[PDB]
DNA sequence: TTTTTTTTTTTTTTTTTTTTTTTTTTT
DNA sequence: AAAAAAAAAAAAAAAAAAAAAAAAAAA
């Protein structure tokens, strides 16, 4: 049924189309009810199809279920439990960055301050108590921020290397203002019977005879030509790999080519197997070898066909 | 006939090859170009394989870009013409009806890849663009059982490696895609898991924070009935008591212990008991929930992946049936076996006078040029693209093979009819085969 | 005594790696201390060809580049985890056993200076006419390249305590709180914005932002620990650093490391 | 600890942009001392400088034997005024009470040849070492040009070299000299560039003075300082025809000298400006203290008839 | 035994046990040309596997399998290759054979279990080794692509790099004195670089001897410190001279790490230099000795092989000639085969990645049939030269081996072609093979009566 | 004069050829 | 078990696209 399959084609890539804005929804807020809302359209637009399970469709679903397992990886990144003994927390860790930078103003402004596995029971008024009166300063020149820029320089492992002035002052300069005209303006663009295998056998069973035969004394010679006279051997050649010429010598000399002629049994249950071992009896093949200066002595055997 | 849009309608080619400008316009399914080889032929599929973007790299024509250039000129450029007009199409309310995609290559500095709408409004200059488009048309482009490459035939059917052909015939019919999505998401499942486990010991956390709550609340109102529930009688207040004052420093001491834990008053400790009871009550239902989530998400794509394995099994089957019943023109057949551990696509065929599974590499010529074309006409259904191109099926092989390639392929391309063909022969099969069944077209350079 | 002699020998049957010592010691002097090894091969092909030598196996220049550059002042290069000898980008970092209970002088000495470069809150560093006495104090590094460090410990340990996610407005009005303005006027010490401020820190992996897209809404960036600064730091350290923003002693600080991990877990990740 | 503390002080020294003066390095020396606690009871300060100056002779065999050096150059200034500008700033943060002798050596870190390799070293564009260089050939051209007024009494190079003149002779009834000659070009000329801008040369200028390397007097004129060394080191100054000291025949463009007609008259014979003798300050004291009173190239007096170099 | 027009180291007649499709089938070559045809399949171009494999050959250089034993008929035990070659004048030193006799037999029978098996020299036991140095003694090399390709490298030939073709067409006579040229011209490249390397050592010595400067002032400074030592003695000139010598003395000479810093380093470096110029001299001069006999007749050969290619070329429709370049320092000496098919295109370069199917092919036969006379070589195997040719750049292909083959002094042509064209041009000394095949033949496994009898040679036996 | 577009340059990342080296059939 | 070309393996080389910076022109 190709209908379901172009319709449920068009929700796959509709939904797909959503997706951004799902994506972007779940960025913001962290609710995963997102990701169950196109689970269940997807989930039916899979099931929708029963009758041929043609792929490409499970392409574009399997894109979707790495996007929904995304989003579902994006919501599950963003829960949060917080503890009021953990003294980790956000605001009671950037309550103490703004201890930290600010001693030596405390001491500069004479401005002073009072006191105001332990398995994490409880303890919460002594690390947000008197650490979150340092929360209503809003301007930059206050802080000294050279003392947590130089506590991630001798606590982090910083490469500090120094700048030498011997080498870089003794480069050389630039005039190499590139070519004009290296190639421009081009725009030019000037706005301007081969197989014939047949013929030898309709041939040969309407004149010859059903079980008749002639030889290379016969058949492959011209009296004339010998392209013609060599385009005869090969089409024999043809003829004989198809399996329809008889072509066993006789002793007297001369080649016996005769129709194959089986007499008309369409039942081939042990004939296919009669000619792929007869064939397995090996045919070593007759190297039907002939020259340009002996096509005029075999013409019939004593040079007399038709010349 | 009904004809999902998408048959590439003209090829605009500007100093390609040996072709300074010539346009000739494609037909409905299959049409035949002819001539001499190189003198507009390959040139022509180099265009489609080009401007729908791939690299020359894989071309076997011309290993870089700037040296496809026509030889007295600068600049190259190849306009194709998709057709965006039917069902399927793509985004028909911006792009027009015919979407037109060129390509300009210059012998110096960034190829320019563009994407032009109907009227000539350029839409987005970005080599991403025209490989969304296209796989939005899904036309495997690269690979080469798609878009078959003259001088990369007759390497193809032997010289390829054993997971050659198998990895190209498994990407190939989008069979693979599958897998890696799949996988991927059970991967991301996993780390999701893992951060579930995580969160658990939070939760635990928080769970152990409001049982100590509670008990906070009951260690703190246990001493209601020693000093406030005696209000019964005593309504006259607000000698003889031998025995009133007893423990009044244990009580003490009690009291002081009790308020004393970390600084929180009688109210105050109910207060942050409600608190981490509300904290707990919330993230448990956020929990389960995410629980839920990710379990209805685990059993979805078990369902995935069972109808991932029947599909692969069909897939596979219908490949190999096609290919016997495609080899069984010239009385000789194999099988194909698609060993999933050692990747491979060994093509076992035997001839009308044999015994045992031949070789893959033993056989030549007629035993080969005839399974190049048994392998390819079972990855055509499978792969869905909506155009083929042949050059040269016919590498080395005689006129008695020649005939029964063509009235297979033009028969093959009966069954199947949403793709466009293009078949590239040195030959001559104009008006000499009944081909007068239309859908075809003659093109000689 | 084997280091000398050893280093010696070292530095002679390998002239190459003499030559490539002064080459990473003087791309990353302060700045992005990543090298690709696209261009540590780049350079290495020219470095060996003029040198009189057959440059040997990558594997084997590369111990000899860790010898040299731990041996005469003590640094290292090292192959950051890209997502051994064998690291798509390596970066150099420091490498001797910290001495924080003696690098007190190092934050004192440079702690020093606010007391004597911001009166009445302003800074006196751009007035020209001053009497500049830096060299006969030793002033311990620059000042436009102190805050650096001095804003890049309170945007990289307030990305270490949100579980490895901080949305963008919910950094900016996180930083407004400290001062650092963000409508477009120059943080007025090191004179730059705070969006080209985070754009540089991005172009030196300290941090990365994810990029989405929607037409009707817009889009929201987060900011999420890169790879420098999870290979130049270390929760070993760490917990050194935050064991001293809260000036607590090693008694009262037993639970730092699951405290931390219980809050960081998918930062300290690939 | 030889590992541990030659890997330590070599930090201290490159992570201060490279100069930094002797009686940090003597006091960093205690710092790890202590910090590997190999406490040390029977020293004075002399067996501190000296195993200061050992480590720094071993990382010295290491760093040649690598292609970078420590050089140990005098700041010529002079011991009263560098320990009253540093020992001045050590007096709120301070270690125990601890007596130095007022010194003055500089260590530098600093690369011998201008290779390929270190080539690329720096923050600065093209244009900005295009104007350096400009700006240090004015420099040395200022220097040149001697001119006649009345010398300030701000400087510490006045002040000093007036201190050791009455301290040395004992009558302290003497004038000023006459001239002075600076080697630090003022601001609103170097402004005067042609291709950049006013504000780039004025935040480059603050860059460069940042990367202890040109210092600015308390006038409000830069110089060059201790990472001229880095630079030509004579040739930097022959090149615009400036001579070296004479009691140690190392750089010298702020101390004495005696510009009089005797030792004057640059060598016109080849045309090379070969000026004056130039003395540092402490060689300048040792010089008349002990030696005499009078100019070696042509047999002056400066005490009475000498120059002000600022 | 007519061997009346058989030039040496040809191939006179097969005959095959058991192959692939050949049980027990005798071949009858002729002197001339053999223009071996028939059906697809038919077992006809299998005759070429049999010359490679019974010269002695190896089993890659056809293609047509990977291992050795895969030509054994599948329901056989072991195969065995009978070839008869006319015997030369010229080869020698070769055991259990003579000089008189005027044919030399090579067969090797191949067994199952071990494809290298023994060999066999007119009935006689020979190893594998004596074997393979007599067929390259009978000038007949398999690997020169310019004279034996196989169906599966007929156009491998243009994805051949110019150096390799050099080489591979210069070998065909001899030229090993290119190869001891590219060595000395090696030698004199690193010589080169040392030379520079000694002329950067001259600085060294330089910088030597300005640390000696400073080793000198750290003397005189150890002399301030003697006097420092020597005059210490506080028990009023004495005191004043003591105050004189303190300041005097730098405090801050770094000579510890000088002084004996270098002494003998500069020595060992100047202990290399003249001789090694001499060598470099020397090398020069005998790389111009070798040099300056090979470019006249090396350019003669080419010359004439460009007049020859020329005369053959016009024919397909346009100009192009063979040119050799000798630009590198003789390291990248090397051929391109230039073409041009129509008049307004430029004369390109030979590769794969520039012209077609058909014209690589007629290159490849171009360039393999005028490098005739040029070479000894008695028999050529030109293989199924029909990928991608149409009518015209089929029959001039043909046309072009037939009156090649039949003008005079003819080597023989090895031509199997399963497709076959109309009103061709034939001429007298050429043989028309062919293959015949199909379950009709009477199989000659136990009567070897019928094994050859049809052939238009020996009408009356 | 300032903003936007063009343009050139640089950087990073893939792909084709090429060397390496343990394993391995072998005399 | 003492030589051998062999299979297979790692490890550098070039190619192409993208992004940033600078220049130039229009408003
Ligand atoms: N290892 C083998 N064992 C037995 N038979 C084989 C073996 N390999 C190939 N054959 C058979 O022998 C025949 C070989 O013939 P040949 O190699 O001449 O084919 P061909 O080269 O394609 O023919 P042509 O090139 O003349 O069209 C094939 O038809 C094949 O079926």
């Amino acid at each position: 049924d190709p209908q379901l399959e172009f319709k449920v084609l068009q929700g796959y890539r509709d939904l797909e189309s959503e997706m951004h804005k799902g994506r972007a929804q779940v960025t913001r807020t962290g609710d995963i009810g997102v990701a169950m809302d196109n689970l269940n359209a997807v989930d039916s637009l899979f099931n929708k199809v029963i009758g041929i399970k043609n792929n490409g469709l499970f392409a574009h679903d399997a894109r979707a279920m790495v996007s929904i397992s995304e989003l579902a990886q994006i919501s599950v990144r963003n829960l949060k439990f917080d503890d009021s003994r953990s003294m980790v927390n956000l605001e009671n860790i950037v309550n103490s960055l703004k201890r930290y930078m600010l001693k030596e103003h405390f001491k500069l402004n004479n401005i002073a301050e009072n006191r105001n596995a332990t398995s994490s029971f409880k303890a919460t008024s002594m690390r947000h108590s008197y650490l979150q009166q340092f929360s209503h300063y809003n301007e930059f020149s206050q802080f000294n921020w050279f003392r947590i820029g130089a506590l991630y320089n001798t606590i982090s492992k910083n490469a500090p290397i120094t700048d030498h002035l011997m080498g870089p002052l003794s480069i050389e300069k630039k005039p190499r203002v590139l070519t004009q005209r290296r190639r421009n303006n081009d725009q030019v663009g000037e706005k301007i019977t081969p197989e014939q295998v047949k013929k030898c056998f309709k041939k040969l069973s309407k004149k010859l005879g059903p079980e008749g035969s002639i030889n290379l004394f016969k058949f492959i010679i011209d009296p004339n030509s010998f392209s013609r006279s060599i385009e005869n051997l090969f089409y024999t050649s043809f003829l004989i790999k198809e399996g329809k010429l008889l072509m066993e010598h006789d002793e007297e000399g001369l080649p016996t080519i005769k129709i194959k002629q089986s007499i008309s049994h369409t039942d081939s249950r042990s004939k296919e197997i009669e000619r792929q071992r007869r064939r397995a009896a090996h045919q070593n093949h007759i190297i039907f070898q002939m020259d340009m200066p002996t096509w005029r002595k075999l013409i019939k055997k004593y040079n007399i066909t038709s010349p | 006939e009904e004809s999902p849009s998408g048959y590439i309608k003209k090829v605009i080619l500007r100093n390609f090859m040996c072709h300074e400008h010539f346009e000739l316009e494609l037909g409905s399914r299959l049409n035949f170009i002819v001539g001499n080889n190189g003198s507009g032929k390959s040139a022509i599929l180099t265009a489609i394989t080009i401007g729908l973007g791939a690299k020359a790299s894989e071309t076997n024509r011309g290993s870089s870009l700037k040296d496809l250039i026509r030889e007295g000129c600068y600049s190259a450029k190849i306009i194709l013409h998709l057709d965006n007009s039917k069902y399927g199409a793509y985004q028909q309310g911006i792009f027009g009806n015919e979407i037109i995609v060129e390509r300009i290559i210059k012998r110096d500095g960034p190829a320019s890849f563009s994407l032009r709408s109907e009227n000539g409004k350029e839409i987005s200059n970005k080599k991403k663009d025209i490989q969304t488009v296209v796989d939005y048309f899904s036309v495997p482009v690269s690979n080469p059982m798609c878009f078959l490459s003259q001088d990369a035939a007759r390497s193809f059917l032997t010289a390829s490696t054993s997971q050659d052909k198998y990895s190209h015939f498994m990407k190939g019919t989008l069979l693979q895609e599958i897998t890696e999505n799949l996988l991927y998401a059970s991967a991301i499942h996993d780390s999701a898991q893992e951060n579930m486990a995580l969160h658990l010991e939070n939760l635990k956390s928080l769970k152990a924070e409001y049982e100590d709550a509670k008990k906070l609340l009951r260690e703190l109102n246990q001493t209601s009935d020693l000093n406030e529930r005696k209000m019964l009688l005593q309504a006259k207040s607000l000698d003889t008591q031998e025995e009133i004052k007893r423990e009044l420093d244990k009580v003490s001491r009690m009291i002081q212990k009790a308020e004393k834990s970390l600084g929180l008053s009688q109210e105050e400790v109910i207060a942050l008991f409600e608190k981490c009871r509300n904290k707990y009550k919330e993230g448990q239902k956020k929990y389960m929930e995410i629980d839920e989530a990710l379990n209805r998400l685990h059993n979805s794509l078990k369902a995935r992946d069972q109808n991932y394995k029947n599909a692969e099994k069909g897939t596979c089957f219908d490949a190999d049936m096609d290919f016997r019943a495609s080899l069984k023109v010239r009385k000789f057949s194999g099988n194909l076996s698609f060993i999933k551990d050692t990747k491979s696509l060994e093509i076992y065929i035997l001839t009308t006078n044999d015994e045992k599974a031949r070789n893959v590499d033993t056989l030549s010529g007629g035993e080969k040029s005839f399974s190049q074309m048994a392998l390819l006409l079972a990855t055509w259904k499978p792969m869905r693209s909506r155009i083929i191109a042949l050059d040269q099926f016919d590498v080395f092989m005689d006129q008695v093979n020649r005939k029964i390639g063509t009235t297979l392929i033009v028969k093959k391309l009966k069954d199947i009819a949403r793709t466009q063909t293009i078949i590239i022969t040195p030959q001559d099969i104009g008006k000499i085969a009944d081909i007068d069944s239309s859908g075809v077209s003659i093109h000689r350079m | 005594l084997t280091e000398d002699l050893a280093v010696a020998k070292i530095v002679k049957e390998n002239p190459v790696a003499r030559k490539m010592v002064r080459y990473i010691l003087s791309r990353g002097e302060s700045q992005n201390s990543i090298i690709t090894r696209n261009k540590l091969q780049s350079v290495i092909h020219e470095a060996a060809r003029e040198e009189n030598i057959a440059k040997p196996s990558f594997s084997k220049m590369f111990m000899d580049i860790n010898a040299i550059l731990y041996n005469v002042y003590g640094f290292e290069l090292q192959g950051l985890p890209s997502k051994g000898h064998r690291a798509q980008k390596f970066i150099l970092l420091n490498n001797v056993p910290h001495s924080k209970n003696f690098d007190d002088f190092k934050i004192l000495q440079s702690a020093h200076t606010y007391e004597e470069l911001i009166v009445t809150g302003e800074y006196i560093g751009d007035d020209i006419a001053s009497g500049t006495s830096n060299t006969l104090e030793s002033k311990l590094s620059t000042d436009r390249d102190l805050v650096y460090k001095g804003v890049l410990s309170v945007i990289l340990c307030i990305v270490f305590f949100s579980k490895n996610n901080i949305l963008h407005q919910e950094l900016i009005k996180f930083l407004e709180t400290f001062g650092i303005p963000s409508d477009g006027s120059k943080i007025a010490i090191l004179n730059i914005t705070i969006e080209d401020l985070i754009k540089s820190l991005e172009k030196r992996e300290y941090i990365v932002r994810l990029e989405e897209k929607s037409d009707t809404d817009g889009e929201v960036i987060s900011y999420r620990i890169g790879r420098r600064t999870q290979a130049e730091l270390g929760l070993e350290s760490l917990e050194k650093l935050v064991q001293e923003i809260m000036g607590l002693e090693k008694e009262q600080t037993k639970s730092l490391h699951d405290d931390i991990i219980k809050s960081i877990g998918d930062s300290y990740s690939i | 600890t030889g590992d541990a503390t030659a890997k330590y002080l070599l930090q201290y020294i490159l992570s201060a942009r490279g100069i930094c003066h002797e009686n940090a390095l003597i006091l960093a020396l205690m710092r790890l001392e202590t910090d590997a606690s190999t406490l040390n009871t029977e020293w004075s300060i002399q067996q501190w400088v000296d195993k200061l100056n050992d480590y720094i002779n071993a990382i010295n065999v290491k760093l040649n034997l690598l292609g970078y050096k420590i050089i140990r150059i005098n700041h010529g200034i002079g011991r009263n005024a560098v320990t009253l500008k540093a020992k001045q700033n050590f007096e709120s943060f301070e270690l125990q009470s601890i007596v130095l002798p007022e010194s003055n050596r500089f260590f530098v870190y600093v690369n011998l040849a201008s290779t390929e390799e270190t080539k690329l070293a720096t923050r600065f564009n093209q244009n900005e070492i295009e104007f350096i260089k400009w700006a240090i050939e004015q420099f040395m051209i200022s220097g040149e040009t001697i001119v006649e007024g009345p010398a300030l009494d701000t400087s510490i190079i006045v002040r000093e070299v007036n201190r050791i003149l009455v301290a040395a002779t004992g009558d302290s009834n003497l004038a000023k000299w006459r001239k002075f000659s600076t080697f630090t070009v003022g601001s609103t000329n170097l402004f005067q560039f042609q291709e950049l801008t006013a504000t780039d040369i004025e935040d480059l200028l603050l860059r460069l003075c940042e990367l202890k390397w040109f210092y600015r007097t308390q006038e409000g004129k830069f110089g060059i300082d201790l990472r001229c060394i880095a630079e030509l080191e004579e040739y930097l100054t022959s090149m615009y025809n400036l001579n070296t000291c004479q009691n140690c025949h190392k750089l010298a463009i702020q101390g004495v000298r005696c510009g009089n007609e005797s030792c004057r008259e640059e060598n016109e014979e080849t045309g090379e400006n070969s000026l004056s003798q130039i003395w540092h300050v402490d060689c300048f004291k040792h010089y008349i203290t002990h030696v005499s009173k009078n100019c070696d190239r042509c047999g002056s007096s400066l005490i009475t008839e000498g120059v002000y170099v600022i | 035994p007519d061997l009346s027009s058989f030039q040496p180291g040809s191939i006179i007649k097969i005959r095959l046990q058991d192959f692939v499709t050949y049980t027990l089938t005798e071949f009858n070559l002729s002197p001339s040309l053999n223009m071996i045809i028939g059906p697809n399949g038919s077992g006809k171009s299998t005759f070429v596997c049999a010359v490679c494999l019974g010269l002695a050959g190896k089993p890659e250089y056809i293609g047509r399998s990977k291992k050795v034993e895969d030509f054994i008929k599948n329901g056989q035990d072991v195969s065995k290759i009978e070839i008869t070659l006319k015997n030369s004048p010229n080869v020698t030193d070769i055991e259990y054979i003579d000089a008189r006799d005027e044919t030399i037999k090579i067969t090797r029978i191949i067994t199952r279990s071990k494809r290298r098996s023994d060999y066999l020299i007119n009935d006689y036991q020979v190893s594998e080794s004596v074997v393979k140095t007599l067929v390259a003694q009978l000038n007949i090399q398999l690997d020169n692509l310019c004279q034996f390709l196989s169906q599966e490298r007929v156009e491998e030939f243009a994805r051949l790099k110019s150096v390799k073709l050099l080489v591979e067409t210069i070998r065909s006579i001899d030229a090993s004195l290119l190869d001891v040229l590219d060595e000395l011209r090696e030698l004199q490249g690193n010589e080169q670089s040392l030379q520079k390397d000694l002329d950067f050592k001259k600085a060294k010595i330089v910088h030597l001897r300005q640390e000696s400067d400073k080793l000198r002032k750290s003397v005189e400074s150890l002399r301030d410190f003697q006097n420092k030592k020597g005059e210490i003695e506080l028990h009023q000139d004495v005191l004043d001279k003591l105050e004189s010598e303190i300041a005097m003395v730098n405090h801050d000479e770094s000579a510890v790490t000088i002084l004996d810093q270098v002494t003998a380093e500069l020595r060992e470096l100047e202990h290399t230099v003249p001789q090694q110029s001499k060598d470099l001299e020397t090398i020069k001069a005998k790389l111009k000795e070798d040099h300056a006999v090979l470019e006249p007749k090396l350019d003669d050969i080419v010359s004439k092989i460009s007049a020859r290619f020329a005369r053959l070329f016009n024919n397909v429709g346009s100009a192009g000639a063979v040119r050799l370049e000798k630009p590198k320092d003789y390291a990248e000496w090397k051929i391109e085969i230039m073409v041009k098919f129509r008049d307004n295109a430029p004369l390109k370069k030979l590769d794969s990645h520039t012209q077609s199917g058909g014209e690589r092919a007629v290159s490849t036969v171009l360039y393999m049939i005028a490098l005739q006379e040029f070479t000894s070589a008695p028999f050529r195997v030109v293989d199924q030269i029909n990928q991608g040719m149409d009518s015209r750049n089929e029959r001039i292909v043909h046309k072009a081996m037939v009156e090649n083959a039949c003008a005079e002094n003819t080597s023989q042509y090895f031509l199997i072609t399963p497709k076959l064209l109309t009103g061709l041009h034939y001429h007298e000394k050429m043989r028309i093979h062919c293959v015949m095949a199909g379950s009709w033949i009477p199989n000659p496994s136990e009567d070897p009566k019928m094994i050859h009898f049809g052939e238009t040679s020996n009408y009356s036996f």
